[PDB]
């Protein structure tokens, strides 16, 4: 099982947020704690993509393209997945030093957003998803969102987000057909529900950067770019995600 | 061009 053996190996640890526990929580130093995790998880998504096979064969600013994009996406999963597996889905498990209970949902100004994360979480155990579906499908968001006038090397990006769908569909593969194509829909759908989550929390950052000198929220040196830069390409529609199904 | 960004992507370490 090369592919499954390298996506196992290459999987990043625990990464802690550094939030303070230990004071009353507000708005400003959730949100604050939150970005700052951002920034962390960001450096370990790119070790992790580097090592993901065939991302070096992308031109190097399809690279960066895809990982600007897809970040929020990739993160949004992960938590989704931490949170069924630490707290069967009853909190969101952002970090071991950051975890959000219905009273940070409230204060974090986001309960709508954190409702539907939530949701998201609950599938996995809805669903029942093994470790190593979560892998696989963890790796196929790193290529589900791209400009709609395409990359620089559309191609190269085709063939590997062809090959990440063909390693799901052979972890899922059940001697009854019924049941793969059951599964494999099942998944589909579900990867496909990342996205609006995604655009909602894009949304929402996107305003708060906007306004983060009002509202005391510090945005570290990545996040702010990423989000003044990248991501309002994704709002006003120059970038969009690749839906399996059709919405 | 993300300058940070990118130097993450070029470095080994
Ligand atoms: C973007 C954001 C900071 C980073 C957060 C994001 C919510 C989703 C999320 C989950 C993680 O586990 C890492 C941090 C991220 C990626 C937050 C929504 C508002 C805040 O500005």
């Amino acid at each position: 099982p090369i592919f499954l053996n390298v996506l196992e190996a290459i999987e990043p640890g625990v990464v802690c947020a550094g939030h303070d526990n230990n004071q009353p929580d507000s708005f400003a130093a959730l949100l604050s704690s939150l970005n700052e995790l951002g920034e962390r998880q960001l450096v370990h998504v790119v070790k992790w993509a580097k090592a993901l096979p065939g991302f070096r064969n992308l031109h190097v600013d399809d690279q960066m393209a895809v990982i600007q994009y897809s970040w929020m996406g990739l993160m949004v999963f992960a938590m989704g997945w931490r949170s069924f597996t630490n707290v069967n889905s009853r909190m969101l498990y952002f970090a071991p030093d950051l975890v959000f209970n219905e009273y940070r949902m409230h204060k974090s100004r986001m309960y709508s957003q954190c409702v539907r994360m939530r949701h998201l979480s609950q599938e996995f155990g809805w669903l029942q998803i093994t470790p190593q579906e979560f892998l696989c499908m963890k790796a196929l968001l790193l290529f589900s969102i791209i400009p709609v006038d395409g990359l620089k090397n559309q191609k190269f990006f085709d063939e590997l987000r062809m090959n990440y769908i063909k390693e799901l569909d052979r972890i899922i593969a059940r001697k009854n057909p019924t049941s793969c194509s059951r599964r494999f829909y099942q998944l589909t759908k579900l990867l496909d529900s990342v996205q609006p989550i995604a655009r909602e929390l894009h949304q929402f950052t996107f305003d708060l950067l906007i306004k983060s000198h009002m509202v005391s929220v510090d945005f570290p040196e990545m996040m702010a770019e990423i989000i003044s830069v990248q991501v309002p390409k994704i709002l006003s529609g120059k970038v969009k995600p690749i839906y399996f199904h059709t919405q | 061009e993300n300058a940070l960004l990118r130097y993450l992507l070029d470095k080994d370490d």
